[PDB]
RNA sequence: GGGAUAAGUGCUGAAAGCAUCUAAGCAUGAAGCCCCCCUCAAGAUGAGAUUUCCCAACUUCGGUUAUAAGAUCCCUCAAAG
RNA sequence: UUGGCACCUCGAUGUCGGCUCAUCGCAUCCUGGGGCUGUAGUCGGUCCCAAGGGUUGGGCUGUUCGCCCAUUAAAGCGGUACGCGAGCUGGGUUCAGAACGUCGUGAGACAGUUCGGUCCCUAUCCGUCGUGGGCGUAGGAAAUUUGAGAGGAGCUGUCCUU
RNA sequence: UAUGUUAAGUGGAAAAGGAUGUGGCGUUGCCCAGACAACUAGGAUGUUGGCUUAGAAGCAGCCAUCAUUUAAAGAGUGCGU
């Protein structure tokens, strides 16, 4: 129940009762508003299509991801709100406390709540074995000619062949993460924003789901 | 299959309504419903039942002998009635009803709680022998195992949950 | 984070001088300790006399490190020199006049003889 | 329990079964619960 | 935390008027099995679903232009490479 | 394992240890569940079910092995060319130098020691890890998706209470 | 097609051994005077008499092991120390 999109700001830190050092990833999100409903019957699964953040209206020789096209601004008019840069949907919610065209406001979340926040990682591009898999490294003296590479890829005649999944150098980050059992330090209803316990993950200014602990 | 030819039934002030293959036996103490076995043939004079086997097949005069007696099951339960008791022998064991359920203390840090079902009622008496009564055999029995189960008895002093007039057998460890 | 073969200088009059860690205890691949952790160690250099000699193989509890710990509230304390103390196997210290600072953090560890013992607890 | 190959009564009172398509033994003595056979 | 099991423990019960966990029938039972949790996924050629956007005027019969909605080329960049 | 055989390979199939990276079996080292016990409890013993995860760091040797020092819930046994040198090393071993013991009249020899002694290769194919384009998915698009399937995780200590 | 067998996926790898699995053939002795079953009917006597053994009277071992109260009775079939 009760999930909400925003775009992460930034770490800080909160003394708590008692002053103990609480970091917290602050979390903005404003103009969330239900823009579907998926239901059994038309959908096969109930669910809450939710929009976040602000597109500029439609315009003629538009040439970016600014402003909306005529598919989103046309879905976004079916319900009565402005085109938005993030739609998600969640299925934890039940359907039926939400309205279509509703603002999912901030205070749905109250200090102390428990949240799954996800997010995309941060990108980290072409790595190696060592970054990208925790692997050990070789000697570095000792005559040594082996320093970052990966290990023996296999055995010897018998496979004959690599096996599948056999962690070897790529690209690194860029994933769906979410960080489970985190909680809301603080809800700013006037900045809208949420004060989560801890790091989320990904860039600033990325984008961060937060939903009720499924746990 | 002496047990089921030799030996015929005999109802008494009951109603057996062998509907099909699927019978029924109702009396003072409820109706029971189960589904014997279909090649099987039932000869009902009156207030006897007997139960005839087609061929002398090995399969044919053991289930002959089964369904037999699962109808005998029936009649005297349904007419008479089933009960087992359980006897709680250590310091500190005892059996308390809380409502359509029963609470045990055995000595485990927390109390047991079995529920009763339909058709089977418990009882206490000197906070020591546990009664479980019903009309059906093959349940009184199921609930009988599982309230020992939580505690069956142990050989060095047999404290445990026995069947009364069970024989357990005492080992002589020492100290 | 006192690892093994880490060099140590012993905060008491118990006898020894110095040790060097053997073992950090608590795990299987438990590699370093902190203020308030056990590790078995061998004595290095000892005074003469005193009841630990020079090659005995002892339990001390490490007090004092210069890695430092950090506090729930977000403080932190830092220390000069890693420094350590025979304990007799009931959390109990082979000397009679620990000497130099020592952190609270130890208070939680049930040291309190140590704890009790030292000029200053921070 | 002895799970062996061979199964045999061990006492007067022990009895062979086939449960399962199992050759065991119970008896009232525990020691002579045999399973395979 | 559910569902089904292994070794095991059984209840009812004949083969074998007794006994018997088993044949018919009904339970209970493991860090293991299936689900639950995380991630990827319709090239899932079986290519799925929902919401929304676009919608004509020549044809001499489209094997049809060029355009809509939408993209891109090219240019300023980074949370991405 | 030590062997037997001589079937592939001498117009070359690099042999020991260690490192890096694993993967599989179960005859299970730990943890989970049991039966029996000459099991009073904590401790054990033995057998059964179970391969999900886990299964230490040092001293000495080139060592595998082994012994020892401290740990640990435990420090499992095996296969994969005694897994893996177009991934690394090069201490052992098996050229040319020198020496000791010993054997030989001698040249020299010993699986007896001892000191020293060049480890090449820009990846075509399959395989593997990452990333793009094409066409398809019976109009052309933007976004949100279901989940057939697939992968990942899966360990465990101590203390307090009862 | 006819007649039988197997229930183990045996068929679609092994052995010593182990087993109220199952079908066939013959021998054989119990029997409506009524075996086999628990047939819930009695079980003991002088008498462990004698070696009586840690005292031990179905157990540490030589049995001497006499008739039956009795429809059927053993100086106790037998679990035991
Ligand atoms: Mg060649």
């Amino acid at each position: 129940t009760k999930g909400i999109l925003g775009r992460k700001i930034g770490m800080t830190q909160v003394f708590g009762e008692n002053g103990e050092l609480i970091p917290v990833t602050v979390v903005e999100a404003k103009e969330n508003v239900v823009l579907q409903k998926k239901t059994v019957e038309v959908d096969g699964y109930n669910a809450i299509q939710v929009g976040f953040e602000d597109k500029k209206a439609y315009k003629k020789d538009a040439k970016s991801n600014k402003y909306a096209n005529k598919p989103a601004e046309g879905h976004a008019k079916k319900a009565d709100a402005a085109p938005k840069r993030f739609i998600r949907e969640f299925r934890n919610v039940d359907v039926d406390a939400y309205e279509v065209g509703q603002e999912v406001s901030v205070d749905t979340f109250v200090a102390g709540d428990v949240i799954d926040v996800t997010g995309v990682s941060k990108g980290k591009g072409f790595q190696g074995a060592i970054k990208r898999h925790g692997q050990s490294r070789g000697p570095m003296s000792h005559g040594s000619h082996f320093h970052r590479a990966p290990g023996s890829v296999g055995m010897a005649s018998d496979a004959s062949r690599v096996f599948k999944g056999q962690k070897m150098p790529g690209r690194m980050g860029g994933n769906t993460v979410t960080v489970q059992n985190l909680e809301v330090v603080q809800v700013d209803t006037e900045n809208k924003v949420i004060l989560v316990k801890g790091n989320v993950p990904g860039p600033k200014k990325g984008l961060v789901e937060i939903r009720t602990s499924i746990k | 299959s002496r047990v089921g030819k030799k030996i015929i039934d005999i109802p008494s002030d009951v109603t057996v309504t062998f509907d099909g293959n699927h019978v029924t036996v109702k009396g003072p103490k409820g109706e029971l419903s189960r589904t014997l076995n279909e090649r099987m043939t039932f000869k009902q004079e009156e207030n006897t039942i007997e139960v005839v086997r087609p061929s002398d097949s090995k399969e044919d005069r053991t289930n002959h002998g089964t369904t037999r007696a699962l109808l005998n099951n029936m009649v005297q339960g349904v007419s008479q009635g089933y009960v087992k008791v359980l006897e709680l022998v250590g310091v500190g064991y005892r059996a308390q009803m809380q409502g359509k359920d029963l609470i045990l203390n055995v000595g485990y840090s927390h109390p047991v709680e079995i529920k009763a079902e339909e058709n089977i009622t418990f009882s206490v008496e000197k906070n020591t022998v546990v009664k479980v009564e019903g009309i059906s055999k093959e349940q009184v029995g199921a609930l009988a195992s599982n309230i020992r189960s939580v505690r069956p008895p142990e050989p060095y002093k047999g404290k445990g949950i026995r069947y009364q007039g069970e024989y357990v057998r005492r080992k002589e460890g020492k100290t | 984070m006192i690892q093994q073969e880490t060099r140590l200088k012993v905060a008491d009059n118990s006898g020894a001088r110095e040790v060097l860690t053997i073992k950090v205890l608590g795990g299987s691949g438990r590699k370093t300790a902190n203020i308030g952790d056990v590790i078995v160690c061998t004595v290095k250099n000892a005074t003469p006399g005193g009841v630990v000699k020079k090659g005995d193989v002892v339990k001390a509890v490490i007090v004092r490190t210069k890695s430092g710990v950090r506090r729930n509230d977000g403080s932190y304390i830092k220390f000069d020199e890693n420094a350590c103390v025979i304990i007799r196997d009931d959390k109990g210290p082979r000397g009679t006049r620990i000497f130099g600072p020592v952190a609270r953090e130890l208070r939680e560890g049930n040291f309190m003889k140590i704890v009790s013992l030292a000029p200053e607890v921070l | 329990m002895k799970v062996r190959p061979s199964v045999k009564p061990i006492c007067e009172k022990c009895k062979v079964i086939k449960r399962k398509g199992k050759v065991m033994v119970i008896c009232e003595n525990p020691k002579h619960k045999q399973r395979q056979g």
